[PDB]
Protein backbone atom coordinates (compact mmCIF):
# COMPACT_ATOMS: atom_id res chain seq x y z
CA UNK A 1 0.00 0.00 0.00
CA UNK A 2 1.53 3.30 -1.15
CA UNK A 3 -0.28 6.49 -0.05
CA UNK A 4 0.20 9.18 -2.70
CA UNK A 5 -0.28 12.92 -2.72
CA UNK A 6 -3.81 13.40 -4.10
CA UNK A 7 -2.45 16.10 -6.48
CA UNK A 8 -0.40 13.39 -8.30
CA UNK A 9 -3.20 10.88 -8.86
CA UNK A 10 -4.14 10.00 -12.41
CA UNK A 11 -7.74 10.19 -13.76
CA UNK A 12 -7.81 6.37 -13.52
CA UNK A 13 -6.72 6.33 -9.84
CA UNK A 14 -9.40 8.94 -8.98
CA UNK A 15 -12.10 6.92 -10.76
CA UNK A 16 -11.22 3.73 -8.88
CA UNK A 17 -10.98 5.61 -5.55
CA UNK A 18 -14.36 7.32 -5.85
CA UNK A 19 -16.02 4.10 -7.19
CA UNK A 20 -14.66 2.25 -4.11
CA UNK A 21 -15.99 5.00 -1.78
CA UNK A 22 -19.45 4.83 -3.42
CA UNK A 23 -19.55 0.99 -3.06
CA UNK A 24 -18.37 1.18 0.57
CA UNK A 25 -21.19 3.75 1.15
CA UNK A 26 -23.82 1.44 -0.41
CA UNK A 27 -22.71 -1.54 1.72
CA UNK A 28 -23.35 0.41 4.98
CA UNK A 29 -19.67 0.00 5.98
CA UNK A 30 -18.90 3.68 5.32
CA UNK A 31 -21.49 4.87 7.85
CA UNK A 32 -20.13 2.52 10.52
CA UNK A 33 -16.90 4.62 10.46
CA UNK A 34 -18.92 7.83 10.74
CA UNK A 35 -20.85 6.32 13.72
CA UNK A 36 -17.64 5.24 15.52
CA UNK A 37 -15.95 8.59 14.97
CA UNK A 38 -19.07 10.51 16.20
CA UNK A 39 -19.06 8.29 19.36
CA UNK A 40 -15.52 9.42 20.27
CA UNK A 41 -16.26 13.07 19.29
CA UNK A 42 -19.14 13.05 21.77
CA UNK A 43 -17.38 10.92 24.40
CA UNK A 44 -13.84 12.37 24.60
CA UNK A 45 -13.58 15.24 27.16
CA UNK A 46 -10.70 17.19 28.67
CA UNK A 47 -11.49 16.00 32.23
CA UNK A 48 -12.67 12.44 31.46
CA UNK A 49 -11.77 9.43 29.32
CA UNK A 50 -10.19 10.74 26.09
CA UNK A 51 -8.96 8.46 23.31
CA UNK A 52 -9.70 9.60 19.75
CA UNK A 53 -9.23 13.36 20.21
CA UNK A 54 -7.85 15.99 22.60
CA UNK A 55 -5.36 13.44 23.95
CA UNK A 56 -1.98 11.84 23.14
CA UNK A 57 -3.73 8.98 21.35
CA UNK A 58 -5.31 11.39 18.77
CA UNK A 59 -2.48 10.41 16.37
CA UNK A 60 -2.26 6.58 16.79
CA UNK A 61 -6.07 6.33 17.06
CA UNK A 62 -6.58 8.09 13.73
CA UNK A 63 -3.70 6.06 12.24
CA UNK A 64 -5.45 2.83 13.21
CA UNK A 65 -8.85 4.18 12.09
CA UNK A 66 -7.45 5.08 8.68
CA UNK A 67 -5.77 1.64 8.36
CA UNK A 68 -9.20 0.07 9.04
CA UNK A 69 -10.89 2.34 6.51
CA UNK A 70 -8.24 1.68 3.84
CA UNK A 71 -8.55 -2.13 4.40
CA UNK A 72 -12.38 -1.77 3.93
CA UNK A 73 -11.73 0.18 0.66
CA UNK A 74 -9.25 -2.50 -0.49
CA UNK A 75 -11.93 -5.22 0.05
CA UNK A 76 -13.91 -3.26 -2.62
CA UNK A 77 -10.90 -2.61 -4.91
CA UNK A 78 -7.48 -3.95 -3.82
CA UNK A 79 -5.60 -1.43 -6.04
CA UNK A 80 -6.80 1.55 -3.93
CA UNK A 81 -4.65 3.32 -1.29
CA UNK A 82 -5.76 6.38 0.69
CA UNK A 83 -4.21 9.53 -0.79
CA UNK A 84 -3.24 12.55 1.31
CA UNK A 85 -4.19 16.24 0.87
CA UNK A 86 -1.32 18.67 1.41
CA UNK A 87 -3.57 21.68 2.14
CA UNK A 88 -0.44 23.82 2.62
CA UNK A 89 0.10 23.59 -1.16
CA UNK A 90 -3.33 22.67 -2.66
CA UNK A 91 -4.89 25.53 -0.78
CA UNK A 92 -7.78 26.94 -2.84
CA UNK A 93 -11.18 25.76 -4.05
CA UNK A 94 -9.65 25.65 -7.57
CA UNK A 95 -7.34 22.74 -6.60
CA UNK A 96 -7.75 19.56 -8.69
CA UNK A 97 -8.99 17.79 -5.48
CA UNK A 98 -12.33 19.65 -5.83
CA UNK A 99 -12.89 18.93 -9.58
CA UNK A 100 -15.96 16.91 -10.64
CA UNK A 101 -13.77 13.86 -11.45
CA UNK A 102 -12.52 13.76 -7.84
CA UNK A 103 -14.34 15.08 -4.73
CA UNK A 104 -16.52 17.68 -6.44
CA UNK A 105 -16.63 21.33 -5.45
CA UNK A 106 -18.05 23.64 -2.82
CA UNK A 107 -21.68 24.00 -1.79
CA UNK A 108 -24.07 26.40 -3.48
CA UNK A 109 -24.91 29.60 -1.56
CA UNK A 110 -28.60 28.74 -0.71
CA UNK A 111 -28.12 25.63 1.45
CA UNK A 112 -24.40 24.67 1.16
CA UNK A 113 -25.43 21.72 -1.08
CA UNK A 114 -22.60 20.15 -3.10
CA UNK A 115 -23.90 20.16 -6.71
CA UNK A 116 -21.17 18.30 -8.67
CA UNK A 117 -18.88 15.32 -8.39
CA UNK A 118 -19.66 11.78 -7.28
CA UNK A 119 -20.80 12.72 -3.73
CA UNK A 120 -23.45 15.32 -4.73
CA UNK A 121 -26.81 14.30 -3.24
CA UNK A 122 -28.51 14.47 -6.73
CA UNK A 123 -26.49 11.32 -7.73
CA UNK A 124 -28.48 9.29 -5.13
CA UNK A 125 -25.10 7.69 -4.22
CA UNK A 126 -24.28 9.65 -1.04
CA UNK A 127 -27.22 9.87 1.34
CA UNK A 128 -26.08 11.44 4.63
CA UNK A 129 -27.53 9.01 7.17
CA UNK A 130 -25.35 9.59 10.28
CA UNK A 131 -26.39 13.16 11.03
CA UNK A 132 -26.90 15.80 13.71
CA UNK A 133 -29.67 17.69 11.81
CA UNK A 134 -32.37 16.84 9.22
CA UNK A 135 -30.23 17.54 6.07
CA UNK A 136 -29.47 14.39 4.01
CA UNK A 137 -27.15 16.06 1.45
CA UNK A 138 -23.37 16.67 1.52
CA UNK A 139 -22.56 20.34 2.17
CA UNK A 140 -19.32 22.38 1.99
CA UNK A 141 -18.30 26.04 2.14
CA UNK A 142 -14.70 25.74 0.95
CA UNK A 143 -12.78 28.75 2.34
CA UNK A 144 -16.11 30.38 3.24
CA UNK A 145 -15.88 34.04 4.31
CA UNK A 146 -12.13 34.20 3.39
CA UNK A 147 -10.84 31.42 5.72
CA UNK A 148 -7.25 30.47 4.96
CA UNK A 149 -5.65 27.05 5.21
CA UNK A 150 -2.40 26.73 7.18
CA UNK A 151 0.77 27.73 5.32
CA UNK A 152 3.94 25.70 4.93
CA UNK A 153 5.71 28.03 7.41
CA UNK A 154 2.90 27.46 9.97
CA UNK A 155 3.16 23.65 9.48
CA UNK A 156 6.98 23.85 9.87
CA UNK A 157 6.58 25.79 13.16
CA UNK A 158 4.63 22.80 14.61
CA UNK A 159 6.95 20.15 13.09
CA UNK A 160 9.81 21.95 14.95
CA UNK A 161 8.23 21.16 18.37
CA UNK A 162 10.33 18.20 19.66
CA UNK A 163 8.09 17.22 22.60
CA UNK A 164 5.30 14.79 21.55
CA UNK A 165 2.71 15.79 24.21
CA UNK A 166 2.58 17.11 27.78
CA UNK A 167 0.43 16.89 30.89
CA UNK A 168 -2.45 17.57 31.22
CA UNK A 169 -2.77 15.47 28.02
CA UNK A 170 -5.78 17.37 26.65
CA UNK A 171 -6.80 20.59 24.80
CA UNK A 172 -4.66 22.67 27.18
CA UNK A 173 -1.36 20.84 26.33
CA UNK A 174 1.70 22.35 24.75
CA UNK A 175 3.80 20.12 22.49
CA UNK A 176 3.44 18.65 19.03
CA UNK A 177 0.22 16.59 19.38
CA UNK A 178 -2.01 19.46 20.59
CA UNK A 179 -0.50 22.02 18.22
CA UNK A 180 -0.96 19.60 15.28
CA UNK A 181 -4.51 18.82 16.43
CA UNK A 182 -5.01 22.59 16.79
CA UNK A 183 -6.63 23.33 20.16
CA UNK A 184 -3.64 25.63 20.97
CA UNK A 185 -1.42 27.77 18.76
CA UNK A 186 -1.41 28.39 15.03
CA UNK A 187 -3.99 25.57 14.57
CA UNK A 188 -3.44 22.95 11.83
CA UNK A 189 -5.95 20.06 11.96
CA UNK A 190 -8.98 21.82 13.48
CA UNK A 191 -8.71 24.82 11.15
CA UNK A 192 -8.76 22.58 8.04
CA UNK A 193 -12.05 20.97 9.23
CA UNK A 194 -13.47 24.50 9.60
CA UNK A 195 -12.14 25.60 6.17
CA UNK A 196 -14.00 22.80 4.32
CA UNK A 197 -17.24 23.62 6.19
CA UNK A 198 -20.42 21.60 5.85
CA UNK A 199 -20.39 18.23 7.57
CA UNK A 200 -16.56 18.29 7.72
CA UNK A 201 -16.84 21.12 10.33
CA UNK A 202 -19.27 19.12 12.52
CA UNK A 203 -19.27 16.08 14.83
CA UNK A 204 -20.10 13.82 11.81
CA UNK A 205 -17.12 14.99 9.74
CA UNK A 206 -16.28 11.62 8.09
CA UNK A 207 -19.44 12.09 6.00
CA UNK A 208 -17.16 14.13 3.67
CA UNK A 209 -14.69 11.81 1.83
CA UNK A 210 -12.08 14.61 2.26
CA UNK A 211 -11.95 13.59 5.96
CA UNK A 212 -9.72 10.66 5.04
CA UNK A 213 -7.36 12.71 2.87
CA UNK A 214 -6.99 15.43 5.57
CA UNK A 215 -6.27 12.73 8.19
CA UNK A 216 -3.86 10.96 5.82
CA UNK A 217 -1.87 14.23 5.58
CA UNK A 218 -1.99 14.77 9.39
CA UNK A 219 -0.72 11.17 9.65
CA UNK A 220 2.09 11.95 7.17
CA UNK A 221 3.02 15.03 9.22
CA UNK A 222 3.40 12.73 12.26
CA UNK A 223 5.82 10.60 10.20
CA UNK A 224 7.73 13.75 9.13
CA UNK A 225 7.91 14.90 12.78
CA UNK A 226 9.36 11.48 13.74
CA UNK A 227 12.05 11.86 11.02
CA UNK A 228 12.95 15.32 12.33
CA UNK A 229 13.01 14.10 15.98
CA UNK A 230 13.84 10.34 15.89
CA UNK A 231 14.55 10.26 19.61
CA UNK A 232 11.16 11.82 20.55
CA UNK A 233 8.99 9.01 21.89
CA UNK A 234 5.27 8.76 22.42
CA UNK A 235 4.26 9.92 25.92
CA UNK A 236 2.87 9.24 28.38
CA UNK A 237 4.44 5.84 29.02
CA UNK A 238 2.31 4.40 31.86
CA UNK A 239 -0.22 4.89 34.63
CA UNK A 240 -2.04 8.02 33.30
CA UNK A 241 -5.77 7.89 34.19
CA UNK A 242 -8.28 8.43 31.35
CA UNK A 243 -5.34 8.61 28.83
CA UNK A 244 -3.94 5.87 26.60
CA UNK A 245 -0.33 5.31 27.65
CA UNK A 246 2.29 3.87 25.25
CA UNK A 247 1.62 0.18 26.08
CA UNK A 248 -2.14 0.33 26.75
CA UNK A 249 -4.81 -0.83 24.29
CA UNK A 250 -7.13 1.70 22.55
CA UNK A 251 -10.87 1.48 22.18
CA UNK A 252 -12.72 0.44 20.12
CA UNK A 253 -10.38 -2.33 18.87
CA UNK A 254 -8.97 -3.17 22.36
CA UNK A 255 -6.07 -5.20 20.78
CA UNK A 256 -3.61 -2.49 19.63
CA UNK A 257 -1.45 -0.01 21.56
CA UNK A 258 0.15 3.32 20.59
CA UNK A 259 3.47 1.41 20.65
CA UNK A 260 2.21 -0.84 17.80
CA UNK A 261 1.34 2.18 15.58
CA UNK A 262 4.38 4.50 15.82
CA UNK A 263 5.99 2.97 12.70
CA UNK A 264 3.57 3.32 9.76
CA UNK A 265 5.79 1.30 7.38
CA UNK A 266 4.39 -2.05 8.66
CA UNK A 267 1.04 -0.92 7.06
CA UNK A 268 1.83 1.48 4.16
CA UNK A 269 4.52 3.69 2.76
CA UNK A 270 4.30 7.17 1.24
CA UNK A 271 5.06 8.11 -2.36
CA UNK A 272 7.65 10.44 -0.67
CA UNK A 273 8.16 11.70 2.95
CA UNK B 1 -21.59 28.72 36.00
CA UNK B 2 -22.89 28.95 32.38
CA UNK B 3 -25.57 31.71 32.21
CA UNK B 4 -29.14 30.79 31.14
CA UNK B 5 -30.57 32.50 28.03
CA UNK B 6 -33.78 32.34 25.95
CA UNK B 7 -34.08 34.39 22.76
CA UNK B 8 -34.85 34.35 19.02
CA UNK B 9 -31.74 34.50 16.80
CA UNK B 10 -32.22 34.49 12.99
CA UNK B 11 -35.68 32.94 13.22
CA UNK B 12 -34.68 30.14 15.69
CA UNK B 13 -35.44 29.98 19.43
CA UNK B 14 -32.14 29.38 21.28
CA UNK B 15 -32.05 28.49 24.96
CA UNK B 16 -29.55 27.75 27.68
CA UNK B 17 -31.56 25.95 30.39
CA UNK B 18 -30.23 25.44 33.93
CA UNK B 19 -31.59 22.38 35.84
CA UNK B 20 -27.36 20.05 34.51
CA UNK B 21 -27.10 22.74 31.79
CA UNK B 22 -28.51 22.18 28.32
CA UNK B 23 -28.62 24.22 25.07
CA UNK B 24 -31.69 23.91 22.85
CA UNK B 25 -32.58 25.12 19.33
CA UNK B 26 -36.35 25.07 18.58
CA UNK B 27 -36.83 22.69 21.54
CA UNK B 28 -34.20 20.14 20.40
CA UNK B 29 -31.01 19.73 22.47
CA UNK B 30 -27.69 20.88 20.95
CA UNK B 31 -24.87 18.72 22.31
CA UNK B 32 -22.24 21.19 23.59
CA UNK B 33 -19.01 20.82 25.51
CA UNK B 34 -16.67 23.16 27.33
CA UNK B 35 -12.89 23.01 26.84
CA UNK B 36 -10.71 23.47 29.94
CA UNK B 37 -9.86 27.14 28.75
CA UNK B 38 -13.63 27.93 29.23
CA UNK B 39 -14.46 27.95 25.51
CA UNK B 40 -17.44 26.01 24.03
CA UNK B 41 -18.00 23.81 20.97
CA UNK B 42 -21.02 21.91 19.75
CA UNK B 43 -21.73 18.91 17.48
CA UNK B 44 -22.77 21.42 14.76
CA UNK B 45 -19.49 23.42 15.12
CA UNK B 46 -17.03 21.05 16.72
CA UNK B 47 -13.62 22.45 15.69
CA UNK B 48 -14.12 26.27 16.19
CA UNK B 49 -14.40 27.21 19.94
CA UNK B 50 -16.38 30.29 21.00
CA UNK B 51 -16.59 31.97 24.41
CA UNK B 52 -20.07 31.06 25.72
CA UNK B 53 -22.96 28.62 25.20
CA UNK B 54 -25.03 31.48 23.74
CA UNK B 55 -22.25 32.08 21.19
CA UNK B 56 -22.25 28.28 20.46
CA UNK B 57 -26.03 28.33 19.94
CA UNK B 58 -25.76 31.32 17.59
CA UNK B 59 -22.97 29.65 15.61
CA UNK B 60 -25.15 26.53 15.29
CA UNK B 61 -28.11 28.60 14.02
CA UNK B 62 -25.91 30.11 11.29
CA UNK B 63 -24.65 26.63 10.29
CA UNK B 64 -28.12 24.99 10.28
CA UNK B 65 -29.67 27.39 7.74
CA UNK B 66 -33.15 26.65 9.12
CA UNK B 67 -32.63 22.86 9.62
CA UNK B 68 -33.90 21.16 12.82
CA UNK B 69 -31.55 19.21 15.05
CA UNK B 70 -32.07 15.40 15.44
CA UNK B 71 -31.41 13.28 18.57
CA UNK B 72 -27.77 12.26 19.52
ZN1 LIG C 1 -11.50 12.19 14.80
ZN1 LIG D 1 -10.17 15.42 12.24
Amino acid sequence: TVRKNQATLTADEKRRFVDALVALKRSGRYDEFVTTHNAFIMGDTDSGERTGHRSPSFLPWHRRFLIEFEQALQAVDPSVALPYWDWSTDRTARASLWAPDFLGGSGRSLDGRVMDGPFAASTGNWPVNVRVDSRTYLRRTLGGGGRELPTRAEVDSVLAMSTYDMAPWNSASDGFRNHLEGWRGVNLHNRVHVWVGGQMATGVSPNDPVFWLHHAYIDRLWAQWQSRHPGSGYVPTGGTPNVVDLNETMKPWNDVRPADLLDHTAHYTFDTV
Amino acid sequence: GPQPFDEVYQGRRIEGRATGYGVFIDGMELHVMQNVDGSWISVVSHYDPVATPRAAARAAVVELQGAPLVPF
